[PDB]
């Protein structure tokens, strides 16, 4: 629902999504030690983890943070 | 067979790294034209923060080709603040070598005598515990797998006290010094010291700058192809050993003690 889409400096950016994404699904891919990327949306009920990747699956409003 | 080509290519980037920074310091430490010579105890100091990185560069080796960590929390944390602190260390000293330049060529007005070695032993110290101090706190301040709990500013802080801040001070620093000179035939042993740390300031530059340079557009919000951006963090540890090669060829007499 309205969770969280941009988080980074200058701004955090909380957002809807349409129908049928409903739930918030924050998908964590590490490059190197020092960076971990974070991807943070909306998906039906939430996707896959491809590569052994941590993603978090939320199906309240605001989980992701 | 692509793990043991990393692997191999990781392995010979290491020996590379360790035998010119060997050679390197012991050239520095012997001779006549290195050894009697006091500012050469950077440039072995310089050699020898590149000759302890590399336990770092297999760590992260063993971490790209196994996908996840194998050495434990603590370890993790010493390895990470033990990373920032060798690249923050080796242009911080960039920076010092250029500062005792800037201070030496305003001095001799007021005369000077040979008490070089204390000034830089005194700078050796310095650097070092200044690149502690700046990398540390910060770090403390913020299935196994080694982390930075980071809320997007370690980011930013990491790469203006380590890359940015350093960059402009010997910007400045090297203006001010053109300027001077501007102001006031064969070539001299300083001269030669120059142009070779003007080389290696260049060097490492156009080496770390993409990296840090993506790395702070990590920070704002822009993502990076995965790929192209190991490739930048690696391309650190590649100039780590370039530098002995930039010595070798843009000075002689490190040739000839290199083949002695």
């Amino acid at each position: 629902l309205t969770c969280v889409t941009k988080n980074t400096i200058f701004g955090i950016t909380t957002e809807n999504c349409p129908a049928g994404q409903n739930l918030c699904f924050k998908r964590w891919h590490y490059v190197i030690p020092r960076y971990t990327e974070i991807t943070r949306g909306c998906a039906a009920t939430c996707p896959i983890p491809e590569n052994y990747d941590s993603i978090h699956c939320c199906k309240t409003d605001k989980c992701n943070e | 067979q692509v793990t043991l080509t990393l692997v191999c290519l990781a392995g010979l980037l290491m020996l590379l790294t360790v035998f010119g920074n060997v050679l390197v310091i012991i050239a520095v430490f012997t001779s006549r034209a290195l050894k009697a010579p006091q500012n050469l105890f950077l440039v072995s100091l310089a050699s020898a923060d590149i000759l302890v990185a590399t336990l770092v560069i297999p760590f992260s080796l063993a971490n790209e080709v196994m996908g996840y960590w194998y050495f434990g929390k603590a370890w993790c944390e010493i390895y990470l603040a033990l990373d920032v602190l060798f690249c923050t260390s080796s242009i911080v000293h960039l920076c010092a070598i250029s500062l005792d330049r800037y201070w030496s060529i305003t001095q001799a007005i007021e005369y000077n005598l040979k008490r070089t070695p204390r000034r830089i032993k005194a700078i050796i110290i310095t650097v070092w515990v200044i690149s502690a101090v700046i990398s540390f706190p910060p770090l403390i301040s913020i299935e196994p797998r080694c982390e930075i709990n980071d809320q997007k500013w370690y980011v930013i802080s990491s790469c203006i006290g380590s890359f940015f801040a350093p960059c402009l001070i010997m910007i400045l620093v090297y203006v001010r010094i053109y300027q001077i000179a501007k102001r006031r035939g064969r070539q001299n042993r300083e001269k030669r010291f120059t142009f070779v740390l003007a080389v290696v300031i260049g060097v490492f530059v156009v080496c770390w700058f993409p990296f840090f340079f993506t790395y702070t557009l990590t920070a704002v919000g822009c993502s990076v192809p995965r790929t192209l951006f190991k490739f930048f963090f690696w391309f650190g540890y590649c100039n780590s050993s370039l530098n002995p090669v930039i010595y070798t060829i843009f000075n002689h007499d490190f040739r000839r003690a290199f083949k002695k």
